[PDB]
């Protein structure tokens, strides 16, 4: 995710180009509390419950 | 006359499509049975198996990420695949008109 | 009566054969390979050794820069004074290519008020009205000097955003490949392609002297106001020496024996509608006579303004160091094959006036021509929920599946599904509800409802008909 | 929340203090980024997430 | 005494339907496709762009035996279950009649692999079991039916070790020595793995044929095998699931010996009742064979612990598939018999009606149209069968015309394999099968439909 | 139900039978594979390491000479004078060759405002207008045209045209090292010139385990217009079939098969001489007639390949030279293609004789009244399929190469009906009158043109079965 912000979108919100910005961008983060726990690799297809 | 029969023949229609549907559950419980059983070796299940889904199975002709997404959808592409059984439907309307 | 017929039979099997002899000549032997070997050296080539892009799958407007001085200038010119170039040892590049921008100016669009302090600059989309008239850049010749459409020869393009003018800031390229390099370089390094740009177009000719066919290839990029490449290609085969073989002869021969067959056909008509049933459309035989008359004349028309307007191959013969300008040729061409690919269609069509030998026949056509009113009858109800539902599906999925974008490729997409020719992974991811709805309800409607009430009006009508046919036939 | 920064050059150093100073790695139920466009060419916004 | 038998039936579904349940979500098919991927789809190494699936040549098979396949075997974890083994099958020189006009350029040729061709004599140095032809009944092997040829079980074999270093040792001298030579006809390699963190076995087994022309044909088969073991109340509930439906069994056989007790041979006239004996005895071989491939659990984990000989389990995988191929055709019979139920209103009474009436008709012309399938199939067959991969065998040919009626055509390789008579058979097929065979049948069920309709509406009018 | 029909179904099946065992002799399995590793072998591999390019996606002359220096000799010469065998089994007979066919410069008519700028024209490759003159250093037989008749050649048919059987032609060598020295000072003195419009390699193999010979046969066209268009051949072939007791076998079948149809054959004749002359009114006399018709052909055929065998005997005799064995070839495509369609002809004539019960011969009499209205209907799909595919080929004929040629758009249009046909080609060739050819088309196919075939099927099996069952409750 850092990379790919560092590298793609941050190029594009101050590199002036074409659509205007209109408003600075934001990035809110959920805790949940209730840190998790790694699981065996299984099916997956988790529906994170 | 011709909304006129599409509102005579209704009954018809609805037993007809429950007929379909319970006898498209039946061949889809056969086929997931069937499948899922080991890795290729050219056997016979595969080959009574291999009269749908494109190439003796294709895990029911949509993914199985997107067949946990809408079954409905899914319903819809396998009744677009087997067009040819909705032709019984005609039988009743023809009658009617 | 039937001697009349053996008459009008013959008349119409000559016109038909002639038609068809015309039809033959004038698609000749393949020449899908000149196109396909020229689109897939300008189409298919990488822009360069690293990059996988060509042209068909441009992204920015460096993918264009380098696409321009790269595999353009590659498939260009070909070594083998200053000598021509042989693309492929055997087309010969006539003349020079020549490249156009056409742009707006800046102050077109009228930003709102409160916003007028972080933004000031706007270009609007592309317009006739708000189309840029002025120099810029370092303005010295062609390329920063506005041009205008009877200056240049031009003509409308109709591509896919909008239709684009003739004018605009054009640069004619050279015969060899390190001038044309060095005006590209030139072109990139004092910045040509700004935001105001709004399509660019690329135009060159080829001849391939071993078969007498010319070549006309114009390329054409469109940068929208929202931003994005859109490319475009078209490629035309032209043939503007016709007369050179006994082949040609005999294809004009068939032409003047054509422009006889239509004067006749129009003379019969003319003569019959004066005297007789001057009602005389309620036939279905006679609309299909004045429509064929009518696309006839057209072509003949459009071939007469077409062939007679060579002045500009004699105006390139005389210099060969200048752009020629081929795309009103191919225009009437293009507009030719479509008319006389119509035409053909409607004369084969006419075909069936006379398959009526036996009763398995003539029971055959009782049938279509009685149920013709009945299917007319449904077919507006078939195609009101059509369009009910290709409305829906434009205004729901219109702007994120790629293939509802439009109200007629709502309509192609729907004509498809009815084939299976659908992939439902788009239509599902860009609605979770409404969209299985729309696909299900679309099928189960279409293939159990409407496809059976046509068969059962079609059966009905075919066994009304047989069965009065053989009530009065064994009853008399 | 975190608002990612105003200027080009300020913007790397908050996602490197973002980095390297716990923050995404160990709860992190989401992500949750958010922007806007404006086209006044066409006048029309877009709501990117 | 409808309703009666009614929430029976209804009971017995139910049952059946938690037993599919859980026999279709025991999670076992993920298992196998992951080692499939560590097996097959493993590059044999870095320097190489070749798998198992695209084997190719007799070195590449070497390059894989020590390579992919020893890093797979010796590491989610898995546990080996003994020793694996390998063995090969040959033929013998002089198996072969070359024609006098040409017999002094060529000297050796070996005949396609045959039992009466298959050689029996030593080769190599005559050390161990790998160079020494060891009887069928010696290994307790069987019949195979690989890809081109029926292979008999009893080759030249050798067991591994069980350590890696071992295994590299004896593959490293196996190859010094030439041990495949122009005869060999088929390799096989056969194992079986545990994956600790699991509860499952699994059997592996490879193939590698060597065509008489040719190049390799590589081929695969990995069988799960699941083990009851209980750890929480899903285990007892299935198990409690499990003997309800034996109960109900029961309750069908005595039933239907009460009812045929007084009904010698008015019995099989109907079709109600001849599905049910056809259930029942479906059902009764299934229970049967798990209630006796159950009895191996003790064999089964008596190999894990420090055995190094190797186990034998592929009657096991072969009962395992017998019984996984008898359930989907039980449940089927019994989602059948559910429109045997439904018969409630006078719409689905005239549709039951029609299709009763229609079926020996459909019967008929089936008959008519396979006879016709048959007959293209056939010439499919002899004009294609030789260069397009989709017509190879019959039974391909049979599957691919199934597949063109659904709409699944390449017509690239048909109409490049035969300019002429390649498309001639493709569109004559198309309009044969879509425009005229396919109507036919629904001209029987609506003639049926309104034959039966008339004779309800006439009998309703005196009544 | 009496003795003469039973007679002739017994006669009918043992008539089968033979036909059967016959075809499952000829077609047996690891025939597939031989030809499908010798096409791996020659056309996927790429043309050098460095490349990606194999022979099916050749795309210019470089390509071409880098093709028959790299994989070509590769695939060709294999290590253990040494013989060469390709997999360890298939033994390279003689040696191969490459022929090349050539127009001349002039054989145009240049117009005269271009006369000044264009100097050599070269028309596409006709019989009338080919080079027969010597070229380059006139030395050796690659430098010298060789008749048809000297070069014991036959006409190919390749894709764009039909080419002769003669031509420059050059014999390569059993060793990689003269071959490769060979083609390189072919290479080096330039032969493929602008002229040059088809070349051809030639070579064959035995495989002496099985017994089948396996000839190849590569060719690459360049068309007027520039480019390069590849097409192969791979056919296996038998021609010392008595080898074994199967052989013998199969001969015994054979000579069984030539007596039945001359039994046929007398039995047609004496049928129509007087007794119910022009009899040609039935359709199982039809059947009969072109089923004959079709195996005396075969026969003939088969007696006219077999007895040419001194090819093979010639080069036994010396087994330096070039095997010629393109005619075998072509005779025995020929002969698989009439097995086939007389095979499937006997296997549908089976009608005749299933009528045992009241329900098959029910059927029998719908399907046998349901002809007339079928064709008299047919007549009119295919005009209106017509006049659609002559539309379709005029308006993309020259884009979307599903559509480049007449076949090729009934073939098109068949496909589209099963909905395996891209559209998306065909919207971009034409924008307008693109989209409407292909809607129109759909509609009148799927909801008008159908549903007239099951209408007129419908009523005439009402129809037959009130007729039948009238006939038979009124006794
Ligand atoms: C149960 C298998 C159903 C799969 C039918 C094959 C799909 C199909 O496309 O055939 C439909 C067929 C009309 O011809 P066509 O649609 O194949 O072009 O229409 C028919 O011929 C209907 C015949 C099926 C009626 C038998 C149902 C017991
Ligand atoms: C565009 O025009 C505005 C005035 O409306 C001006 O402020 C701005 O500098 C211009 N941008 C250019 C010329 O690039
Ligand atoms: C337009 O055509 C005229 C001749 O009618 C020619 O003199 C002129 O140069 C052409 N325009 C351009 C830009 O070359
Ligand atoms: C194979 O058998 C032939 C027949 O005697 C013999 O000449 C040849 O040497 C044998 N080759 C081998 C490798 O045993
Ligand atoms: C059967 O057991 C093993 C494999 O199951 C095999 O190696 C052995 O030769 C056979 N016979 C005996 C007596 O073990
Ligand atoms: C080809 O033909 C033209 C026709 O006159 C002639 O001038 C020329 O010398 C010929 N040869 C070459 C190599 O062009
Ligand atoms: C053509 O066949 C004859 C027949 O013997 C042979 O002598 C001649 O060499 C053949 N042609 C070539 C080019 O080998």
């Amino acid at each position: 995710l850092w990379p790919w912000m560092a590298h793609v979108l941050l190029p594009y919100v101050h590199g002036n180009q074409s659509s205007p910005e209109l408003g600075p961008p934001r990035l809110r983060q959920v805790r949940l509390q209730e840190a998790l726990y790694p699981d065996p690799p299984g099916p997956r297809v988790h529906t994170c419950s | 006359v011709f909304g006129k029969t599409l509102c005579r023949a209704l009954p018809e229609l609805l037993g007809v499509t429950l007929g379909l549907v319970v006898l498209g559950v039946a061949y889809a419980q056969l086929a997931i049975l069937l499948v899922s059983s080991c890795v290729d070796s050219l056997w016979s299940v595969a080959q009574a198996l291999l009269v749908l889904c494109p190439g003796t199975g294709l895990s029911t002709l949509c993914p199985a990420e997107s067949w946990h997404l809408s079954p409905l959808l899914c319903v819809g592409l396998w009744a677009l695949r087997l067009w040819g059984a909705l032709r019984l439907g005609a039988v009743i309307l023809r009658w009617r008109y | 009566y039937l001697k009349s017929v053996l008459r009008e039979l013959v008349t119409y099997l000559l016109f038909l054969i002639v038609l068809c002899i015309l039809t033959y000549g004038m698609m000749s032997s393949n020449v899908y390979y000149y196109t396909r070997m020229m689109s897939q050296l300008f189409l298919d080539t990488p822009v360069s050794k690293t990059e996988k892009t060509n042209f068909k799958t441009l992204s920015s407007m460096e993918d264009f820069w380098k696409f321009t001085e790269g595999s353009l200038l590659d498939g260009l010119y070909w070594k083998m004074a200053d000598n021509r170039s042989f693309i492929f040892y055997e087309n010969l590049l006539l003349g020079v290519p020549r490249i156009r921008q056409l742009r707006v100016r800046n102050g077109s669009c009228s930003i709102p008020q409160d916003l007028r302090d972080e933004i000031k600059e706007c270009y609007d989309v592309y317009s006739v009205s708000s189309e840029d008239r002025a120099p810029f850049g370092p303005r010295n010749g062609t390329a920063w000097i506005y041009t205008s459409e009877k200056d240049l020869n031009g003509s409308s393009h109709w591509g896919i955003i909008a239709t684009y003018s003739g004018a605009g800031y054009y640069l004619d390229l050279s015969r060899t490949r390190e001038e044309t390099a060095a005006q590209v370089a030139s072109l990139k390094k004092n910045v040509w392609l700004d935001r105001g740009t709004r399509a660019t177009f690329i135009d060159f000719s080829v001849y391939n002297a071993n078969i007498n066919l010319f070549c006309v290839v114009r390329l054409l990029v469109e940068f929208p106001a929202t931003g994005g490449v859109i490319p475009s290609w078209q490629f035309q085969p032209l043939k503007l020496i016709r007369y050179v073989t006994t082949f040609d002869f005999f294809l004009a021969a068939c032409e003047i024996i054509f422009c006889f067959f239509i004067f006749y056909y129009v003379v019969e008509e003319i003569l019959e509608i004066r005297i007789h049933k001057l009602h005389y459309f309620r036939s279905f035989w006679n609309c299909l006579d004045v429509v064929i008359v009518v696309l006839s004349v057209v072509a003949i028309g459009i071939n007469i303004y077409r062939t007679s307007n060579v002045e500009v191959l004699l105006q390139f013969l005389e210099d060969q160091n200048t752009f020629p300008n081929f795309e009103h040729l191919a225009y009437w061409q293009i507009q030719f094959n479509n008319i006389a690919a119509v035409t053909v269609f409607f004369v084969w069509i006419k075909l069936f006036k006379f398959i009526n030998f036996n009763r398995t026949m003539s029971q055959l056509s009782t049938t279509m021509s009685r149920c013709a009113k009945d299917l007319f009858g449904f077919a507006i109800m078939f195609f009101i929920i059509f369009l009910a539902y290709a409305q829906l599906a434009y205004l729901v999925f219109g702007t994120q599946v790629d293939d509802f974008s439009t109200f007629q490729e709502c309509i192609f997409t729907q004509f498809r599904i009815i084939l299976g020719d659908i992939n439902f992974a788009e239509i599902e991811e860009a609605n979770r509800v409404l969209g299985p709805i729309y696909f299900t309800t679309f099928v189960f409607f279409m293939f159990f409802i409407l496809l059976n009430m046509f068969l059962a009006i079609i059966n009905d009508t075919y066994s009304e008909v047989k069965s009065d046919l053989a009530q009065q036939k064994a009853e008399m | 929340v975190q608002e990612l920064g105003l200027s080009l050059e300020e913007s790397r150093d908050r996602l490197r203090f973002l980095q390297l100073h716990n923050w995404l790695d160990n709860r992190s139920r989401a992500v949750f980024l958010e922007l806007t466009r404006y086209s006044p060419a066409v006048g029309l916004h877009a709501a990117v997430t």
